[PDB]
């Protein structure tokens, strides 16, 4: 049986390195009006806006391309002993993935 | 009832059904005025 | 009658004590189970305190030896134009193939980091991978 | 709380625990010790703990 | 007669894994569900550092070896409670998983409270529910924080009533009052979906095991 | 709860400002409860009528029952010294027949707890709530001999002067008995109280010390 230490070393998330300015593939699982909730394989989902071009194509289950920025949006503010998290990730939707 | 400890088992049992219906319709995918001259119950 | 003092002892210790006193006449149904299969730690209240002066936490930064190679690849070529797929448990990115070949050459015995970096680029070029040395 | 370090040294029971009663010949006992070092630790502890018992 | 009742209730406690909950999960299964992913280092609670494998570029990683040990104990305890016909209440305030947790409780045969928690629900239950209301015998906290990033009120109130709690605790959570903490990810849908499946299979096995144990011992009395 | 007895410790009658009568009346009552067998608790009850404050405090305290460990059912397991806010308490374990030589409020609570022989001194502020909270805080955090045997793995042995050199085993480790002797320093670093030590140094006590008093 593979050990947890081995799994972590060979994990796709461990290979990604820093998540800033990386390219990843996501899947839309929830849509609210023109806001798309996209799971890209991390702990937290991201939320992007439906692009003007080919808007109808972005439906649930559609795989897309993203440019990660942060895996979790968090920031400490004055008089806070812990970071304030919004339980969301930051990414820029680039467009649909070619099925090919 | 499985929602007894909520304190409003009947209100939340109804909100459970309508939220599950909404999810199946959104996952699965005309004029909505099937009924006219009607109001929501008070 | 009970012990609603959740800052002294634990649910089990307070239940053990109440029965010894004589206030709780019937064991709870979860009591015997806790006695036979207790948790690893006793659930006792503790007030979180802050660290002061030179006290620090003890958390190891996770850095494998491949990261030295991966850092160079991202600085020299950036992220591979192919998009990461983090849903495939066995996905091999362009960078991870670079690190697999870089390791193979290092096993042969090459000791110069510069030699291993340019030779790996040539090998992947033969494989057909499109590596762009983007300084931008 | 009694002041100082090891306040038990300032109790009559501790002072009476000393067992070194010098012969009548002994008149002076000079103690030369160093405050810093590693080989003089026992000497420093002797001044701290034992000199009161000897004087008592 | 008396021996049969003693056999049903006393025999299960003589085996380390009477319900064989070990097979339900594995470290690999937990790793597939992203149960090792924690909040950023800034959000870390001091009482969670024992369970954290390390910090992978700002993201705390949760040791999945401790999770397997702790999860084994928590699932075993949840099974013996379900075996003895105790009331189990699932509690969470995460609204993404509100419907999933209510569906799980209904499938198990237990109870869920995913809505706003009224002050005094457990410490003043007689006024709210009735004179002879039976409180839960176990509370499973799939989430131990409320939506203002503070401990769910039922964590402290369940300790006041001497109710054991099986809770999923993440890197920003406070496990001190959780009787059986399960260190792991609580935000990812794949992590929560795995835990809900484990708790539901475990509860159903224990309930089925009780039925079979009763029939065998009951049949012996005539036979 | 016929086995439990309730005792009052403080009763404050204070007038407060509210639009009903301009100045409204309020009674704050601190009580203690105990069965005399180790289980005891305290609570504060407030009302406009004294009777209502008595009922509220009495039934609230039955929900906050500490269990206090008594050595051989008559005394605390060891000396206890603590400061709760500005109220310092210093309790001492005593032999049988010593009685309760303590602040009148500590005598009241000790009877509810079941402690029969102890000494205590209270200094600083005499606030009744801080003394009650501080008392239960120390009595409920004390270490029984069995706990000490388990923590260190060694036997806990007792030596009474009325039994001579006879060693009495009061607690044996539940698991594995260790073989490393507990380190014995030549001179302990204990922090001593001048009040305790002053007596053994031969210093005259006050005229008020150790006076003849009725059986407590
Ligand atoms: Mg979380």
């Amino acid at each position: 049986v593979e050990s947890f230490a081995s799994m972590l070393r060979h994990s796709p998330l461990t290979q990604l390195g820093p998540a800033k300015d990386k390219l990843v593939i996501g899947r839309i699982f929830h849509i609210v009006e023109d806001d798309l909730y996209i799971d890209f394989g991390g702990k937290f989902h991201c939320v992007c806006k439906r692009p003007d071009v080919d808007g109808e194509k972005y439906q649930r289950g559609t795989r897309v391309r993203l440019r990660l920025l942060d895996l979790e949006l968090t920031s400490r503010f004055l008089g806070g002993t812990t970071d304030t998290t919004i339980l969301e990730a930051d990414a820029v939707l680039l467009g649909l993935q070619e099925i090919r | 009832h499985f929602l007894f400890y909520t304190g409003k088992q009947s209100y939340y049992s109804l909100m459970h059904d309508v939220y599950g219906k909404v999810m199946q319709l959104e996952k699965h995918r005309a004029e909505s005025r099937d009924l006219i001259g009607s109001r929501w119950l008070i | 009658a009970g012990s609603r003092l959740e800052t002294v002892g634990s649910v089990f210790s307070r239940t053990r004590d109440l029965m010894r006193a004589g206030v709780l006449k019937e064991k709870p149904l979860w009591y015997d189970i806790y006695k036979a299969f207790p948790p690893l730690r006793e659930p006792v209240f503790r007030r979180p305190r802050l660290r002061y002066g030179k006290a620090k936490a003890d958390i190891q930064d996770i850095f494998y030896q491949e990261d030295q190679i991966r850092a160079k690849f991202f600085a020299t070529y950036g992220s591979g134009q192919k998009a990461f797929d983090l849903f495939n448990p066995n996905f091999k990115s362009t960078c991870q193939r670079f690190v697999e070949k870089y390791t193979e050459l290092q096993n042969l015995g090459e000791t110069d980091e510069e030699k291993l970096f340019v030779e790996t680029g040539k090998a992947l070029l033969a494989e057909g991978i499109i590596l762009r040395r983007v300084r931008e | 709380p009694m002041k100082g370090r090891f306040p038990i040294r300032r109790t009559l029971q501790y002072l009476g625990r000393g067992d070194v009663v010098f012969k009548e010949s002994v008149k002076i006992m000079t103690v030369n010790y160093n405050t810093y070092g590693e080989l003089g630790e026992g000497a420093r502890k002797f001044v701290f703990f034992n000199i009161p018992q000897i004087q008592y | 007669g008396d021996d049969f009742q003693s056999r049903i209730l006393d025999t299960p406690l003589q085996h380390s894994d009477f319900f064989n909950v070990k097979e339900l999960f594995s470290v690999k299964s937990l790793f597939e569900a992203r149960v090792h992913l924690g909040h950023k280092a800034g959000c870390r609670h001091r009482f969670m550092e024992p369970y954290i494998f390390g910090n992978r570029l700002g993201q705390d990683i949760i040791d999945l070896d401790q999770t397997a040990l702790n999860l084994q104990l928590a699932l075993n305890f949840t099974a013996h409670v379900a075996y003895r016909k105790g009331i189990i209440l699932f509690v969470s305030r995460n609204r993404q998983f509100s419907h999933l947790i209510e569906t799980t409780a209904q499938a198990c045969g237990e109870y869920a409270h995913t809505r706003y928690f009224k002050g005094g629900l457990l410490t003043n239950a007689q006024l709210l529910f009735g004179p002879s209301v039976r409180l839960p015998d176990l509370i499973i906290f799939l989430h131990t924080l409320n939506n203002v990033f503070e401990p769910h009120v039922a964590v402290r109130d369940a300790a006041k009533m001497n109710i054991p709690t099986v809770g999923i605790v993440d890197t920003n959570c406070n496990p001190c009052l959780i009787t059986y903490p399960i260190p792991g990810n609580d935000d990812s849908p794949q992590a929560i979906q795995l835990f809900c499946k484990l708790f539901r299979t475990t509860i159903n096995r224990a309930k089925e095991k009780r039925r079979q144990m009763e029939a065998l011992h009951r049949l012996q009395s005539p036979k | 709860y016929e086995d439990f007895d309730t005792r009052i410790l403080e009763v404050r009658n204070v007038f407060n400002m509210t639009a009903k009568e301009g100045r409204k009346k309020s009674v704050r009552v601190l009580v203690a409860v105990g069965n005399g067998n180790g289980a005891a608790g305290f609570a504060i009850g407030k009302a406009a009528d004294r009777g209502d404050a008595f009922r509220k405090a009495k039934n609230r305290a039955i929900h906050y029952l500490h269990y206090i460990e008594r050595y051989e059912g008559h005394t605390i397991f060891h000396d206890i010294s603590l400061r709760f806010k500005r109220t310092q308490i210093r309790m001492k374990k005593q032999p049988r027949g010593y009685g309760l030589r303590c602040h009148r409020a500590i005598i009241t609570i000790c009877r509810l707890i079941g402690i029969k022989d102890m000494y205590a001194r209270v200094t600083g502020s005499m606030n009744m709530l801080n003394l009650t909270r501080g008392l239960f805080h120390g009595l409920a955090r004390q270490e029984t001999h069995q706990h000490l045997a388990d923590k260190k793995g060694l036997h806990v042995v007792e030596f009474r002067e009325e039994c001579g050199p006879l060693p009495i085993v009061v607690a044996s480790p539940h698991g594995a008995l260790s073989k490393e002797p507990e380190p014995e320093p030549e001179v302990p670093d204990t922090k001593l109280d001048w009040q305790d030590v002053k007596a053994m140094q031969g210093l005259k006590r006050s005229v008020w010390f150790n006076l003849k008093r009725p059986a407590t």
